[PDB]
């Protein structure tokens, strides 16, 4: 073939190869994360693995704030994940220099993603092989989810995931939103650890996920603490 | 300092300019030239402020005869003049402002006789009769005297020595001979040079 | 061989395969529709969802790059933004220059030679993209097509994506050059009709309009009540 | 084995085949046609677009106007031709700017195969694929025809055709035009024969060919593109002649 | 199968493989730890000894990255020192400008994501270096970070890198370093550091300590060659 | 293996992509130099009319200066290249040291450029060889070649493009003293070496002479004619 | 097969070896030998070179950097001398801006530096020369060597080039002594150790040997054909 | 038994297995292609020769420039790419004339061959200038003149090495060449007696019959400048032998 191993060149049916293994690099990392959206609440789920005892669990972590009001997870390589982490935040800050007021998280989603397009069209480097997914609270809209791919697209959601139970959580999360009734912070987060520990079998414990919040009271981004983990966690037991 | 003067006719141009180069006080040059023939049946004639007469006369010389080379025919009078200029005038604006004030004087076939007119800041134009220098101020009144549109080549070469005689008369500094060429149909004729002992 | 991978590489017979290629990744994108009606010119796509999850609010298919001109696209999603941007942009420094309102043919010409711009370098691949730019200027309504190759070309109505061939059929079938653009939605969301392989809906398509008012995306409530036909 | 790739590589028997690739791909590209005549000279093309849902909005799909003074009609990638005859406008401005007279219709060509030549020696960019006719009057020359290549390689020609079925229609003309004997009217329908002749289809549409002139008028030259009814007209009187031909026999 | 031949390009199923090959470099390098006790970070190095020829504080693998800093690598030894090169520039710049000594946490992120940058571009190989650094500030406290080749940071408790990472972990892991004072780790340190020492493959080992702590008043240095007696005599006689 | 690349050498020390462009030289028509006592003459056969062409546009011949002119065989868009760049070479020596360009210093520097291009790759040689004819300031004749490769010699005559072996050996042959002693017959030697490779002889020659201190003339047709004839007459 | 692996330094092999920089490694092998030995008190540089021919003069295989610090090449003359040229520079620009001799220990960090940029990129080549640095600073006597590898140690002595191995021997079996000698003691040592990897055939003569010398109380002085006949002529033979 | 794989001498840069870097041994191969040139160094001098090889008699002998002279105390004889030896040719030329602008004196045979050497090693592209050939410079030179330390011989190669050598040979018979070089010549022979000597080898390897036009010879003196053996004097020392 030769026509993957390059990301320029274009197969015969026009579907440039190397993209899609970029998108399977995600999986290869074996962690999943979730995104769902409330009337006032967008929270993030994702995996926490330590290999080794030795590792400072407090250093390891897939959630990053790129500002105050926006929060991140990161699914991929950790090395390409914390780049495009850095560039995000270099972006939000830019924004704030140049128009006066914080970034928007569709148009910091669409600036991550356009710089992944110029990845994906020049030849010598590589697109980034991790999945970005945004939640912030914007005035007029309420709250947002988004989520950058290593292709450049950047469409919102109103729940997603990301990881190698993708399609599981996300048919999961399809049947939820079907049956539509609200989501409230708690069943928001309820859902959310719900669709994990469904997909994968796990029946967490408060160390194994990490768990980011944002809602219209608190806009700015959270990263739950372990006791309030387990809060939720109990509760989800209970009933 | 440099005096140019050049008179249009019917089917001829007629150009003269002084032969003193000069130093502050000593007229180190009593034939200099400074007339340089960009083709055939073109002169550039030019004086103004030291080496950038040369410089620019050259240039404007070498390229001219590049067209030649590479196209096979000259250039006309009117393009030569607007090509001049528009190298003086985007010099005007750079750091190396060539200040140097010219008189172009050609003969097309189509187009017929013609002298061009243009100062160191590279205005451009068209005149039956014109001269550079402060010489010029003072004959040029001469020329709006006696020229006529259909002058003669012998009365043009008498107005001519009119002109100058004035300047021997008058004008300060010592401008003892002038070079004196026509340009025809033909080409660039030298004539005698009008020398006032 | 070695001319199916190089882009500066003419293979013999003399073609550049590649963007050959560009042209076939195109093909694979969604089916768009483009009617120029008299008084206007529509412009529709299909917006099918993978899931219901997705927002339809958050992306469109369907851009503004002026108050006059709208354009549409099929193929590569990412490079339909790229160059969406960059015609903002030349539009945008048009009016700086000029003063006037950019005119639609000199943006599909400044946007198609971004785009053969994109195609000579070896280091860079061609936009896997081609748009559907449609513009009202000069009281005169306009549809132009503009291809990866960086060539561009002025249709009355056409139809990209998936079945494009079909949909041209259908088209020339049905077009009539005296259709108002009341009737012109109609025949572009038919048009789409034959090639869904789903039951649309407001959401499953994105349908916009070009007149003496100006490019707008009517909404999911007035493609309801077009649809209900 | 392979020393076509490149364009930078001498084969053995020291030639460059890429160029050669890319003259083959002309040959695909729709016909067009030039004729010199006494009073003037045309640009005739054959507009491979056919397709019923086209719009001719445009001055002309091939035919394009470089400067007051001249024309030119194109063969090969639309791309290349496009960016081709944006460069051959700045240029004839650039020129017209520096000396305040018309670029000359051979400096103009000689200034584009330049360019056209650059591209086919330096490494990295694809030569360009397209091969283009030039119609000019100038003050030194008159009238003249002109022709490119991909190569950068051009020719003064009184008549000529480009693109599909360019030997058929250079045999055509050879017989037919006379040196010295053409009017524009004459090279006109002997346009319309040798288009007859090569284009595939049976009868010119008079949608599917493009003419235009370029006439000298008032001291001013003047390029005009035929209308549909002029066209009409033209393609009436040859197959009313062509007819009376067959008749006789 | 010419996936692996560059780092621009992807296997089908998603895997850069030359960052794998660049990993397996330091596997082929000597082993070293790092432990990171309440007091401070004390590191650890087994430089074998290839010639008798070659003087003693030589080969040093125990670099100083800046004063309350110290870097531990594994890996090719002129990628090492390149790598120390740049964060000593990069600790440099940060005092320059923000006006103070750079956290370990923000030198790390930055030597790590200049270790990234090589793996995205095909020009240019994965560096063939993983290394630890290690700081003790009043402020921050304790920290131990490691850096692999694909510009993964992580702070650890108890870190090993190169051929005998794996035992050595083991090692650390049964040693309950958070309770203990670095004055008995750089014991516990040599004697970890000399069981995996293998004598039959490798013929001879020189032990490089260092550490940074309140002892030392928050400042990377090599030990004094009393206390390196000390703890070698220790871990001659804990071997048996 | 080794003959893809300008840069790199062959086993034994071949670069053969320049080998390949001198070559491609001798696909070109053929042209011939020959230096008289006060004549320099440089023929070039014509390679057809096709009787719907130009003739004036197509010239082999070509004047770089005054007193300096030059032929070419080879890839006739990099021969106008050259030709350009050794004009506008011309006239800034003449502009830098107030002098006219001496035949050797000319091709020299076509030489030199030839040789920047073949040197690095990204670029290809100039697929030519030309013959450069000139009168120097003392009055000699001048007659000097070039090639791909960069290499240049002074040459009492020679051929370039194809037939320039057979052409070669008959001048070889034919060539003396007394043949440059009049400069009618130094272009009827010329004109009959052409004429040992050519498929008609005043059809398909174009010929020019430059005297001591007169400007490139290109014989008319009607002269050439004349020549021929008196060459044909006399056999 | 595993041709592959092998085509540039920006290439690693499955095994973590970079095998072009090893190919360049082999470059040192290739020259002629090469000894370096210190004393408490000296530094010195033995060499033995080779000729072309006869009637050709043998090479130069020592070059003076500065009066503190010199250099003798193993490996190709082509590297040597621009690394050579940089180094000289490094030290003039230290003399003119500190005046100071610049630290030997530097001045090699230096040329590590220098030698390790073309490993990791595409394009220039590794090295291909082999070092041996010897000079005299205010620490003491020093010897250093460096390889293509960038690389480099610090020696009691050292010995690179063709049959180096043999000399490496006999100065690790005699190295204790070493400490002690005087130059003269030093020298003939150092010659003893390059006569071990010259051909049994051959013997040192006065044009093939060229000795360097540094000190405390003398600058770096290369010993030619006619001046090395004090220090050869107490060697007494071949065993 | 054949092994003929190479796959590594292809493109400089690239170190073989064993480190050989072949592209520079293939430019080294390449002189052997070039015409033989022979210097003798003597206490009278040193001379220089080379054989032309005229292609055809058309052909001007004077054009074949084959030794030349650098300035009046250096020469230089050469074999090889006639092209890539002018450049380093002007590289010697202005590198002596920037010597005498700057410190009023002349370089020495070493100093200028180490001169044309660096511009050699720049095939290397360690500079990131653009105008710096990417292959080896295809011609070996041979460096004659008289310095302070008297007469010597230089030679260059490729690959930018140079040593004095008190008699060398370069070109396609340098082989063979050298060999009679190194019975003939003895330190004391005077400069009359090495050209006999060199050109008696030349008329050795040489294909055809020695003559004053298809050789050329040139000799530096210390109280003489940099000399071309005329026709007659040409004449005369080949009617000599």
């Amino acid at each position: 073939a030769g026509f993957d191993r390059h990301i320029t060149i274009f197969s015969p049916e026009g579907r440039l190869y190397q993209v899609e293994y970029a998108f399977k690099a995600i999986n290869q990392g074996g962690l999943t994360s979730v995104a769902v959206r409330g009337k006032d609440c967008a929270v993030i789920v994702t995996q926490k693995k330590v290999p080794d005892k030795l590792l400072d669990s407090s250093t390891v972590t897939h959630l990053f704030k790129i500002t105050e009001n926006i929060g991140c997870v990161m699914t991929g390589m950790t090395a390409d994940s914390r780049s495009q982490v850095q560039r995000a935040r270099y972006e939000a800050a830019n924004w704030k220099y140049k128009y006066g007021y914080e970034i928007p998280v569709d148009m910091l989603c669409k600036r991550i993603a356009d710089i992944s397009q110029v990845y994906t069209q020049n030849a010598e480097m590589r697109p980034l092989g991790c999945c970005m997914i945004l939640i912030g609270i914007d005035e007029e809209q309420g709250p947002q989810v988004y989520k950058c791919d290593p292709a450049g697209y950047y469409c919102g959601f109103k729940a997603t995931a990301a990881g190698v139970k993708q399609t599981e959580s996300t048919s999961f999360l399809e049947k939820k939103v079907k049956k539509k009734f609200d989501w409230t912070f708690e069943q928001t987060v309820e859902t959310a650890i719900t669709c994990l520990s469904t997909v994968l079998s796990i029946d967490f414990k408060p160390s194994e996920i990490e768990v980011g919040v944002v809602t219209v009271e608190n806009p700015k981004f959270r990263i739950l603490t372990e006791a309030e983990i387990d809060a939720h966690l109990v509760a989800l037991a209970e009933r | 300092m440099e005096y140019l003067i050049g008179i249009q006719g019917p089917d001829y141009v007629l150009v003269a300019s002084d032969r003193v180069a000069a130093s502050n006080i000593v007229q180190m040059k009593d034939d200099h030239d400074k007339m340089f023939k960009m083709s055939e049946k073109i002169l550039l004639l030019c004086v103004g402020e030291a080496g950038d007469t040369v410089q620019f006369a050259e240039y404007i010389q070498k390229n001219v005869q590049l067209y030649k080379m590479r196209n096979g025919y000259e250039l006309s009078p009117t393009a030569a003049a607007n090509f001049t200029r528009r190298n003086l005038a985007d010099c005007l604006r750079s750091r190396t402002p060539y200040h140097v004030n010219l008189l172009l004087a050609g003969y097309d076939e189509h187009e017929g006789p013609a002298l061009y007119y243009m100062d160191y800041l590279a205005a451009l134009a068209k005149a039956p009769f014109a001269a550079h220098g402060y010489g010029a101020f003072l004959t040029l009144s001469i020329l709006d005297r006696y020229y006529t549109p259909t002058i003669s080549r012998e009365r043009a070469v008498e107005l001519l020595r009119k002109c100058l005689e004035e300047l021997q008369k008058r004008f300060i500094l010592n401008l003892p001979t002038f070079s004196v060429r026509i340009i025809d149909k033909n080409g660039i004729h030298d004539l005698d040079n009008i020398s006032f002992p | 061989r070695g001319y199916s991978f190089s882009l500066t590489t003419f293979s013999p017979s003399g073609k550049l395969v590649q963007i050959e290629y560009a042209l076939a990744a195109v093909a694979g994108g969604a089916p768009s529709v483009g009617i120029k009606a008299a008084n206007g010119v529509v412009l529709a796509t299909e917006k099918k969802q993978k899931s219901i999850l997705y927002d339809e609010r958050s992306v469109h298919k369907v851009e503004p790059i002026t108050k006059h001109i709208g354009l549409v696209y099929s193929g590569m999603g990412p490079d339909y933004r790229v160059l969406v941007h960059r015609a903002r942009k030349l539009a945008q420094q048009y009016y700086l220059v000029y003063q006037e309102p950019i005119p639609t043919a000199q943006l599909v010409q400044r946007v198609a030679s971004v785009m053969q711009e994109y195609t000579q370098s070896g280091g860079v691949r061609p936009f896997g993209v081609s748009l559907l730019i449609c513009g009202w200027n000069e009281g005169r309504p306009y549809l132009f097509q503009s291809d990866p190759s960086g060539a561009y070309f002025a249709w009355k109505a056409t139809a990209m994506g998936k079945n494009y061939v079909n949909g041209k059929t259908f088209l020339e079938k049905r077009y009539n050059e005296d259709l108002e653009l009341e009737d012109a939605i109609h025949t572009a969301i038919l048009t789409l009709k034959e090639s869904f392989e789903g039951q649309m809906t407001e959401d499953n398509i994105e349908v916009g309009i070009c007149n003496e008012a100006g490019f707008r995306r009517l909404t999911p409530t007035e493609v309801k009540d077009y649809l209900a036909a | 084995r392979r020393y076509d790739s490149r364009t930078t590589i001498f084969s053995p028997e020291g030639r460059l085949y890429q160029v050669e690739y890319a003259m083959e791909a002309i040959g695909h590209a729709g016909t067009c046609l030039g004729i010199l005549a006494n009073d003037g000279v045309l640009l005739a093309a054959e507009r491979r677009n056919i397709h019923k849902l086209l719009d001719e909005v445009f001055f002309s799909e091939k035919i394009y106007k470089l400067n007051e003074d001249m024309a030119c009609s194109v063969a090969g990638i639309t791309s290349d031709a496009n960016v081709l005859t944006n460069e051959l406008r700045l240029i004839a401005q650039r020129y017209l700017l520096q000396y305040q007279e018309p670029i000359p219709c051979e400096q103009l060509v000689t200034a584009l195969c330049d360019i056209k030549q650059a591209y086919t020696q330096f490494g990295g960019k694809r030569p360009f694929g397209v091969s283009l006719l030039y119609i000019g009057w100038d003050k030194h020359y008159g009238f003249q025809l002109y022709q490119s290549d991909p190569s950068g390689n051009y020719g003064g020609w009184k008549a000529t055709c480009i693109g599909n079925n360019s030997a058929a229609a250079v045999s055509m003309l050879k017989q037919d035009y006379k040196e010295g004997e053409m009017t524009l009217k004459s090279a006109l329908a002997l346009a319309i024969k040798v288009l007859n002749k090569t284009m595939d289809v049976s009868k010119l549409s008079a949608e599917k060919v493009e003419i235009a002139t370029l006439t000298r008028e008032n001291g001013k030259t003047v390029i005009r593109v035929l209308k549909q009814k002029e066209v009409e007209q033209l393609i009436k009187k040859h197959e009313e002649e062509e007819a009376k031909a067959e008749r006789e026999k | 199968t010419g996936y692996d031949l560059s780092a621009s390009t992807f296997s089908p199923d998603g895997r850069v493989f030359q960052v794998e090959y660049a990993m397996k470099a330091v596997e082929n390098s000597s082993t070293a730890i790092g432990i990171r006790c309440k007091d401070g970070v004390v590191f650890g190095v087994e430089k074998l000894v290839l010639s008798k020829l070659y003087e003693e504080g030589s080969n040093k693998r125990l670099f100083n990255v800046d004063r309350h800093v110290g870097m531990a690598v594994a890996g090719l030894l002129a990628d090492a020192r390149s790598l120390a090169d740049i964060a000593r520039e990069e600790a440099s710049n940060f005092r320059s400008n923000f006006g103070y000594n750079i956290p370990l946490k923000h030198l790390a992120d930055r030597v790590a994501m200049y270790v990234h940058a090589y793996t995205l571009y095909s020009a240019v190989r994965p560096f063939g270096c993983s290394f630890m650094l290690g700081s003790y500030s009043v402020n921050d406290g304790a920290q131990l970070y490691m850096i692999d080749p694909s510009g993964v940071s992580y702070g650890y408790w108890g870190c090993a890198i190169g051929k005998a990472r794996q035992a050595a972990k083991t090692e650390i892991e049964k040693l309950q370093m958070k309770e203990m004072t670095c004055r008995d780790i750089v014991k516990e340190v040599a004697k970890i550091i000399y069981i995996v020492h293998d004598e039959v493959k490798d013929k001879a080992f020189e032990l490089e300590l260092s550490w940074v702590g309140e002892l030392t008043n928050g400042r990377h240095e090599i030990v004094p060659k009393d206390i390196r007696e000390e703890a070698e005599k220790y871990a001659k006689e804990s071997l048996k | 293996s080794y003959d893809r690349a300008i840069t790199v050498f062959s086993p034994d020390g071949h670069l053969f992509q320049v080998e390949y462009a001198q070559e491609a030289v001798k696909k070109g028509s053929t042209a011939v130099g020959v230096r008289g006592r006060d004549i320099v003459v440089l023929g070039v056969e014509k390679k057809s009319v096709a009787k719907l062409q130009d003739e004036r546009t197509v010239r082999k011949i070509c004047a770089l200066d005054d007193n300096v002119c030059m032929a070419f065989a080879g890839l006739t868009a990099d021969a106008r290249i050259v030709i350009n760049r050794a004009r506008v070479e011309c006239q800034s020596h003449r502009l830098t040291v107030e002098d006219p360009v001496t035949v050797e210093y000319i091709t020299r520097y076509i030489a030199s450029l030839k040789q920047r291009y073949t040197q690095s790759n990204g670029r290809r040689p100039f697929g030519i060889s030309a013959l450069i004819v000139g009168f120097d300031f003392d009055g000699t004749p001048r007659l000097y070649q070039t090639d791909p490769s960069g290499t240049y010699h002074a040459w009492k005559a020679n051929a370039i493009g194809r037939g320039a072996k057979s052409v070669r050996e008959f001048l070889e042959k034919n060539y003396t003293d007394e043949a440059i002693e009049t400069d009618d017959l130094t272009i009827k030697l010329v004109i009959k070496a052409l004429l040992e490779v050519v498929q008609s002889g005043g059809k398909n020659i174009e010929l020019a002479v430059m005297r001591r201190d007169q400007s490139l003339k290109i014989l008319n047709p009607e002269e050439i004619e004349k020549y021929v004839a008196e060459i044909e007459k006399e056999k | 097969f595993r041709n592959q692996y092998d085509n540039d330094v920006t290439v690693w092999s499955p095994q973590g070896r970079i095998h072009q920089i090893e190919y360049a490694m082999e470059a040192v092998k290739q020259g002629s030998a090469t000894v370096g030995l210190k004393s408490k008190t000296h530094a010195v540089l033995v060499a033995l070179k080779r000729a072309q021919s006869e009637l050709a003069a043998h090479q130069k295989k020592i070059l003076h950097v500065d009066n503190h610090i010199g250099i003798s090449i193993a490996g190709l003359t082509a590297d040597a001398r621009l690394l050579c040229n940089f180094m000289r520079q490094e030290c003039l620009d230290s003399r003119f801006v500190f005046d100071r001799p610049l630290p030997v220990s530097r001045l090699v960090s230096l040329i590590g530096s220098k030698t390790q940029i073309p490993t990791q990129r595409y394009g220039r080549r590794p090295y291909g020369v082999g070092l041996l640095i010897a000079g005299y600073d205010d620490m003491g006597p020093h010897i250093f060597q460096t390889c293509p590898s960038a690389n480099y140690f610090d020696c009691r002595a050292m010995s690179i080039g063709a049959r180096s191995q043999s000399a490496r021997t006999y100065l690790e079996r005699h190295m204790s002594e070493f400490m002690e000698c005087n130059l003269n003691e030093l020298v003939k040592h150092g010659l003893r150790a390059l006569r071990e990897t010259l051909p049994a055939e051959q013997d040192l003569t006065t044009k093939n040997v060229s000795i360097g010398i540094v000190g405390k109380d003398l600058e770096f002085t290369i010993y030619d054909d006619d001046d090395v006949s004090p220090f050869l002529e107490g060697l007494e033979e071949r065993p | 038994m054949f092994l003929t794989r190479s796959e590594y001498d292809r493109g400089v840069n690239t170190f073989s297995p064993e480190g050989r870097l072949f592209q520079v041994e293939y430019a080294i191969e390449a002189i052997k292609l070039g015409s033989t040139a022979i210097g003798i160094q003597t206490s009278e001098g040193v001379c220089l020769a080379v054989e032309k090889r005229i292609t055809s008699p058309l052909m001007e002998p004077s054009s074949i420039e084959k030794i030349v002279e650098i300035d009046a105390h250096i020469g230089c004889a050469m074999s090889g790419l006639i092209a890539d030896a002018k450049t380093l040719i002007d590289k010697a030329r202005v590198e002596t004339q920037n010597h005498w602008f700057t410190y009023n004196e002349t370089m020495t045979v070493e100093s200028v061959t180490q001169a044309v050497s660096n511009l050699a090693l720049q095939f290397g592209e360690e500079d990131a200038d653009p105008g710096a050939m990417s292959r080896p410079f295809g011609v070996a030179l041979l460096f004659g003149g008289v310095d302070e330390k008297g007469p010597q011989l230089f030679h260059m190669d490729p690959s930018g090495t140079f040593v004095q050598c008190d008699a060398r040979a370069i070109g396609s018979a340098s082989e063979g060449a050298q060999s009679s070089l190194q019975e003939v010549y003895h330190k004391s022979m005077t400069l009359k007696e090495a050209i006999k000597s060199s050109l008696i080898i030349l008329k050795q390897v040489m294909e055809e019959k020695l003559n004053a036009t298809n050789i050329e010879l040139a000799t530096v003196q210390p109280g003489q400048n940099f000399h071309m053996f005329t026709k007659e004097e040409l004449e005369e020392v080949i009617k000599d032998i």
